[PDB]
This record gives C-alpha cells, structure tokens and sequence, in this order.
C-alpha cells in the first residue's frame, strides 16, 4: 500500500555535491564521492567517518566499493578508474593503481573481484580490466550512443549497459559480445540496475519514464502524466518487489516493480538525487543528492 | 479604574498578541522546511524572542482582564508584587534578545555580501546573546533593594518611562545599546545596497526592513530623548507606546524574514506539488582528526571557484587556457582568489549528459569565434541550449566573442555576405549604448553588436555577461574575476532570503 | 527478507 | 526503437518547390522540439530549422528564413518542410532531428555521429 520511511540517519560530513555512492558487501561502510574531490567511507550504523581519500578530480562522476572491501574505485572525465587499496601495512591509505585506456568519461566502473573491474566509458564503449597487469583485458563496442550506466549481474557472468542510444545491451565478461539488444526507450538512458534475480534489469531514461526489461524477449513500464521530469538513479530492493528512482523533482520516487503504481515519495532533498543504493540484506537505503547529505531511509 | 482603560488598547493588545503568536508559530513550523543552517537557527532564535514578547503581551492582557474595574484597589499590590517586575524582565529580555539577534544576523549578511562562521561559533554567539539578555533583564531584579522595583515604575510593568537609579539603566539599555543597534542595521543595509548596485526588488525589501525597524524603535529613541530632556510625558503615552508600536518586530519579523521571501514561495509550491570501548574511543579520535581534516578541506573547497569553459572546435577555446597558463585544468590566482578554469574538450562532441556534472560551477564561460558565421549560428544554438537547460538555468554564462579581429577584417574585406546567413542585418541599427571606440568602422560595430543582439535576444527569451575578446589582450582574467564576484553576490543574496 | 517493505 | 523516416525528394531545378516529410515512429511527436538539419558535400552537419512543441515558437537559419518554411502535423505526428525556391548551392542530404529531452528547449542535434535521433535522410539536388 504505502511505504513511508523517513531520514533515520543524516550524514552531514560531505561538503560538496555528492555524485555517486555504493554500499559494501557487509551492509555497512558506505563509499561516497563528492564534488570536492573527496571519497569518504562511512560506518552506516554509528555514522562516523573512517577514511577520507583526496581524489585527483574534484568533479568525480562515479565511485565503487570492492566486494572484498579492500579496494575502492574512483572515476570521471579523466578516463581513469583509479583503484585505491585501504588495507595498508604502513597504516596510511594511498593510491594503488590507475587504468587509463579510454577517450570518454567513465560514467560508472564497478568491481567483479579484487583484480578485474568493468568500466562504462563516455566514448561509446565498455572495458573489463585486470588491475594486476594494467592492460584492458576485454573491450566492448556496439553502442552508437554515449554510454551512461552499467549494472553487474549477481553471478557476474553478464553485465548490462545503458547508453544515450536509447538502448540497453548485455555483454559477457569473458567472450565480449552482445547477445540481446533492447531498444524500447524514448530518450537518453541515465541509469540502469539489475533485478536481484539477475534475469531482468530496470532502466531509467530522461524521458520521465522507467522501463523494466526481461531477457526472455518493453516488458514493464513505470510512468505517469504528472511526472514530466527525468530519472537519475534506479535501485532495487533485496527481494526485487520494490524500486526506487531518483527523479529530478528534488525527491526520490519509490515505485513498485510489478504494479507500476505510486508506492511512495522520498522527499527531504534540496537538489537532484544523484545516486541511490540498497544494502545486500535490504536493511537501509542510502541516498546521495547535491545537498551534501547521505540520507539513510529504513 | 482599568489597566488599559481605552477599549482600543484592549482590542489591539489581544490582536497584536494573537498576530505575534501565530506568526512565530508559523515560523517555527515552516523554517526547517526551507540554504544556510546557521541563518535558519538564528531565525529560530529570533522567533523565540518574538514569541516570548507575545507571551508577555498575553500575560499583561490576562492581568488586565483579571482586575477589570477593581484595578484601583489592587494597584499597589501589583506595584509591589513579584509578578510585575517578572513580566517586565520578560519583556525587556524579549526586546533585547531580538535586537541582538537581528544585529548578529545582519552583520553576518554584511560580512558575507560586502566582503565576499561555523556551527560551534554560531552556537557560542547565540547562547552568549541569550545569556546577555538574561543578565540585562535580571540585574535590576537581582538587586531588588537598590533598584526600588525598577521594572514596576509604570502600570504596564515595562519601564520605558522614578529616580537616578532607574533612568541611568533605562537610557543605558534603550538610548545606549538599542540606538547603536539601529545604527548597525541601517549602516549594514546601506552598505549592502551600495555594494549590490555599485536590482530593484532588493532596494524595496531593504527599505521595508529598515522602515519596520524605524517605525518600531526610532519612536522609542524619541520618547527616551524627551524623557532625558526633562520634557513632560505622562505614563499613558508610554502605555500606548508599549501597546502599539513596541510589538511591531514581534509581529513583522516572523512575516518579513520568513513569509515574504522567495524560498517561502518555493516551499509552498513544493508542498502543493507534494499534495570494545577502546575501539569506540579510537574511532572517536579518528572522527575528530577526520573532522578537522574536513574543516580544512571545506575551507579549501570554498576558497576555489570552478569555471567551466565551452565553445566550438574552431573557436578559441584552448587558447584561453593557454593564455592564462602564461599568466584540461588550469588553476590561477587573481586578487588572492583561486580560480579553477578547465576546458574539457578531448572527449566526443556530444555534450548533453556530461554537462550536467558542472552545476555547482560559478560560471560557464561560453567563448566562441566571431568570424565564422556558420559557427556563429552554431554558437547561437549552443547558447540557446545552455540558457534553456534546466540545470544551467541557475548558472551564469560569461559570453566571450573571441577573434574580434577576425570578424573586423572579415567584414572590412566584405568577402562573405552576412545577410545570406543572417538577413536581419539588412535592417539593424547600432544600439544607443554602444561603447565609443575610435578608429574602427561603423560596419564592425554594427555586425558585432548585431551578434550580441541575437545572443541577448535568445538569452532574454542566472544572467548572461557578454564580452568581446581576442588572443592579444590578457585582461580577460580580471573581467572573469569581476563577473565571478558578481555571481558570488547574487548567490549569497539567494542564500540569505533576499533575492 | 525485505526490511524496507515490512519492519 | 526511435525511428525517423524522411520522405519526398528528387532533383529540382533552382528556384523550384518540393516537400519533405519527417515521419516519427516509436515515440510521441508532440513533446519534443524538432529540427531540420542538412549535410552538404564537403561540409559538416548544421540544423537549419527548429520548431517548438506546440508550434508557437519557430526559428529558422538565415539560409532558410526567406526561402522555405516548416510546420508540424501533430495529428499525423510528422514534420513538413515546404521546400520553396531553394538556391542551387544547397544540394544536400536532409536529416531530421528530435531534441534529446522532453518538455524543454535545450537541444544538441549537431553531433558529428552517433546521434541516435536522426534518420537516414534523403538527398535533395537543387
């Protein structure tokens, strides 16, 4: 019926426009990147900072937390998904490696393991790197539009990518070809996220409409006449029955993945909801907008 | 026979008490829904002082209605009772605290506007102001024997109008520190207005604030001046003074700083749209170190100013960065102000979705050629897209018409027809406000202000700052710095509920 | 297994 | 699948007339401001006409203002360019452009390539 969850914690540490966040595997230790070139690790429960990495680029576009929790990825227009190691024998966090092999902005780069990471770049491509060698292990081309987002399957055998081509395509991690082509959107795609089952993926475009695609193929749509504003970040719950889209109405809109109705509205933010995240266990929702706040919702 | 004998007195006491209470309740209910946290909490404190004054008005009304027609017998009892000097202390506390908070807020606005302080400092100064109000309102009350019931001089119990031990305090609080507070407020808003102009709604708003302050407190100064000048004024006149004109702030500050401002309307529209222990102590120490690190980082990050650079491929986009490298990224210093000019152009020409990540940037510098007329139309298209973009609708655009020399010799040569690419030039006359530039033909001025004209007509159909530049002049950094100072002014006024 | 949907 | 189809063409003597029909398939034609673009041999892309969502605001490039005009047949969800007395120098392929975002006026339709919202186009030889 209704989902009325409020700002259970407020994280006021950030001092610039928050651009991207990512939950850890243990449902804690948020990674959050802001416009001050700062990449801050939070403990969600106690609301305390443990690491504050100074990024090279103030206007960072994406940040990522490794599944092992020892590495953190930073990416933007500088064509680099820098990997930083947290567990240092010297006791001080320092940069570890840099991956520079693209001519377009890495809008999102997320890990698979401690060694290999997939990146979605602004020059109409994706790339699986191995950070042990530094060479771009696999390249992914076939999008005729600026790639804006990608999502990683739970088994990490497929990763889906959405571009400004108004189409979202899968890519195999190893072989590197797109099996299924989905073109049912209407404007530029700004976010995408795998369904928890891994057999489907939701995609939020700038046409003020979200579309959930299933690989058995437009499969489902989420839109209304009142909303005339786009979607920035899309996230799924643990069970997948609930979806959250960061509309630019200065507040999140919570939809139902199966009913396509108005499940709720998460108001409380002053600007564009830059990024959304849901825990592995479905406990908390972390929302990062340009008001420099990580709003936690439970 | 009555504390407020005139019926006008009673009816307006009740009316103004209700108005004050309702306005401050609305301010309390609506302020957390709307930029700057310190300003918001200072507004909350001012609202608390105003509603304390409203409570004082309510309790005076209640005491007046307690003895209606029998006030003569109970007159000396209230003269000596602790209630009278208690409510006098409460009223004086409300007035003094509200005045001090207003001065603090206006001085903060002045120091943020004319010359472009942390949560801890805000709490410290706010609590110090409240404690100063308590001390000022209670020093007569503490030394009861010496102050001969200072508060209970008049029947209203607010001692505006007795011997030397009372008049010295009265002129020390009202003629002493309230007049200086008036001087601070009026000088601060005069300086803000002078700095802003050297648009029209700002002057009107400042006039309203200073007019409210004047209408409330310059009659208090006048009556204290006559009282100190041995001019006879009976206590009923200061009774009207306390009843009518003193609570003006308590009625108008809730509606002025909160109800008549633009973010209030924004919030209204938003509502309409909606409708083991060692580990803990180590973590605490790490949090303290990280918090001071983020303090230094916040000072650094607000010290610098982002400056996006945009234009055409043939335009002089890269030569601007190359010019101030002599003076992607490039950091420079102008008048001890750090600027961060970057020209991201190594990527693809598509720019609709990576331009959304430059919205906190102070200014987008749209530098484009003035000679290539196809590129001029492309510049018109790009400037239209920038101006009409949702996220660039709040970002000032510094328009630069680079290669003015190229346009000058291109129209002197007359090789290419401007009308073929833009027929309107056949029916255009030079603006009256054209800058006097001797030694150049009127054709150059006509064409150059003509391209300014389609740029500005699209802009008027954030603010646009059009300029002419070439690759020779090195002064463009100073002009960009002045424009950045102006943008600082407008958005600082935006943060303080003014613009 | 859905703390968001139900407490 | 956003589809833009250009219909109408053929070689035309200088000073002649023709019709260009931009048919839009897969999306609503009304919400988007529309543009006519043309690529000449040896030249880059340049959108020549723009029309707003309701047709209230119409703007033309200088080579188009005095010669020929644009219109929206929103009921037929299509764009008419009424070619009338075109200069012989403007032999070009006529592309149709839909602006990227709905309910807005910002448009970047002059991309060198990979702009998904332009049709194959037709070659007009005048």
């Amino acid at each position: 019926g209704r989902i009325q969850m409020r700002t259970r914690r407020t994280l006021r540490g950030h001092l610039a426009k928050i651009y991207a966040m990512h939950w850890g595997t243990d449902s804690r230790l948020l990674v959050s990147a802001s416009q001050d070139g700062k990449l801050i690790i939070w403990d969600s429960y106690t609301t305390n900072k443990v690491h504050a990495i100074p990024l090279r680029s103030s206007w960072v576009m994406t940040c990522a937390y490794a599944p092992s929790g020892n590495y953190v990825a930073c990416g933007g227009l500088d064509n680099i998904c820098s990997i930083y190691n947290l567990k240092t024998r010297e006791g001080n966090v320092r940069v570890s490696r840099e991956l520079a092999g693209h001519t377009g902005y890495l809008s999102c780069c997320r890990f698979l393991d401690d060694n290999q990471i997939v990146t979605s770049s602004g020059d109409t491509t994706c790339a699986l790197w191995d950070i042990e060698t530094g060479q771009q292990t696999t390249t992914f081309t076939g999008h005729t539009g600026d790639v804006m987002s990608l999502s990683l399957a739970p088994d990490t055998r497929l990763f889906v990518s959405g571009a400004c081509d108004a189409s979202a395509k899968l890519w195999d991690v190893r072989e590197g070809m797109c099996r299924q082509t989905f073109t049912g959107h209407e404007s530029d795609i700004n976010a995408i996220c795998f369904f928890p089952n891994g057999n489907a993926f939701a995609t939020g475009s700038d046409d003020a409409t979200c579309r959930l695609f299933d690989l058995r193929a437009e499969l489902m749509t989420y839109s209304h006449d009142n909303i005339i504003c786009g979607i920035t970040s899309v996230s799924f719950s643990k069970s997948g029955r609930l979806l959250l889209a960061g509309y630019d109405d200065f507040n999140c809109n919570v939809w139902d993945a199966l009913k396509a109705d108005r499940a709720g509205v998460l108001a409380g933010h002053d600007n564009r909801v830059s990024c959304l995240g849901v825990t592995d266990d479905g406990m908390a929702v972390a929302t990062g907008s340009w008001d420099s706040f990580l709003k936690i919702w439970n | 026979e009555n504390l407020l004998a005139s019926i006008i007195q009673r009816v307006f006491v009740w009316v103004v008490s209700a108005v004050t209470c309702f306005g401050n309740i609305f301010v309390i209910c609506m302020r957390p829904y709307i930029e700057n946290k310190l300003y918001a909490m200072s507004i909350i404190s001012l609202c608390c002082a105003d509603c304390l004054m409203g409570i004082y008005l309510f309790v005076i009304g209640g005491f007046d209605l307690k003895f209606r027609g029998e006030y003569n017998k109970h007159a000396q009892l209230w003269m000596e009772s602790t209630h009278c000097q208690l409510v006098g202390s409460l009223a004086i506390l409300s007035t003094e605290v509200s005045v001090l908070l207003l001065t603090f807020l206006t001085l903060e606005k002045y120091i943020c506007i004319v010359y472009p302080p942390g949560k801890c400092r805000t709490i410290t100064v706010l609590i110090l102001i409240w404690i100063t109000g308590f001390i000022v309102a209670f020093i007569p009350l503490s030394n009861k024997e010496f102050f001969k019931n200072y508060y209970g001089t008049n029947g209203v119990c607010f001692p505006l109008h007795e011997s030397i031990g009372a008049q010295i305090y009265s002129v020390a609080i009202f003629l002493g520190i309230n007049l200086a507070a008036f001087i601070i407020i009026v000088f601060s808003y005069g300086s803000m207005f002078y700095s802003v102009h050297q648009e029209m709604i700002l002057a009107k708003r400042f006039f309203f604030i200073v007019f409210t302050d004047a209408l409330c407190w310059i009659p208090i100064f006048v009556v204290k001046f006559l009282s100190l000048l041995q001019v006879e004024i009976p206590g009923t006149i200061t009774s009207w003074v306390v009843i009518f004109i003193l609570p003006i702030n308590s009625a108008l500050n809730p509606i002025l700083y909160t109800l008549t401002t633009r973010p209030f309307k924004e919030m209204i529209h938003r509502f309409w749209y909606n409708y083991q222990r060692n580990e803990e102590k180590a973590q605490r120490e790490a949090n303290k170190k990280i918090e001071k690190q983020l303090q230094k980082d916040k000072q650094v990050y607000r010290a610098t100013h982002r400056l996006l650079l945009l234009g055409a491929d043939n335009s002089g986009k890269s030569t601007i960065v190359k010019q101030m490298r002599i003076y992607f990224e490039t950091k420079f210093q102008v008048d001890k102000v750090n600027f961060h000019m970057f020209d991201v152009g190594g990527q693809r020409d598509e720019r609709r979705k990576w331009i959304q990540c430059f919205n906190d940037v102070t200014a987008i510098i749209f530098v484009v050629d003035s000679s290539d007329y196809n590129r001029l139309q492309e510049a018109l298209n790009l400037f239209k897209s920038i101006w009409n973009n949702r996220w660039l609708r709040t970002i000032s655009v510094i328009l630069f018409l680079n290669k003015q020399d190229l346009l000058a010799e291109k129209v002197l040569a007359g090789k290419s027809k401007i009308e073929d690419y833009f027929p309107e030039f056949a029916r255009y006359t030079t603006p009256e406000d054209a800058t006097p530039e001797p030694g150049e033909d009127p054709r150059v001025t006509r064409a150059k202000y003509f391209i300014r004209d389609e740029f500005l007509r699209i802009s008027t159909a954030h603010y646009c700052y059009p300029h002419f530049t070439c690759a020779v002049d090195t002064e463009n950094a100073r002009r960009i710095f002045n424009d950045c100072r102006d943008i600082i002014q407008r958005m600082h006024l935006r943060q303080y509920e003014l613009l | 297994e859905d703390p968001l949907l139900t407490p | 699948q956003v589809q833009l189809q250009e219909s109408g063409g053929g070689l035309v003597q200088p000073g002649g007339s023709l019709r260009l029909s931009c048919a839009a398939s897969g999306f609503t034609f009304s919400n988007y401001k529309m543009n006519w673009v043309r690529q000449a041999p040896g030249k880059g892309l340049e959108w020549v006409s723009d029309i707003s969502q309701s047709g209230a605001s119409i703007s033309y490039t200088g080579s188009v203002k005095g010669r020929f005009t644009i219109s929206r047949d929103n009921a037929k969800n299509t764009l008419y360019l009424q070619m009338n007395s075109l200069k012989p120098e403007d032999t070009a392929v006529y592309y149709c452009a839909r602006c990227p975002a709905p309910f807005t006026r910002d448009c970047f339709d002059v991309t060198s390539t990979t702009y998904a919202y332009r049709g194959q186009g037709t070659q007009v030889t005048v």
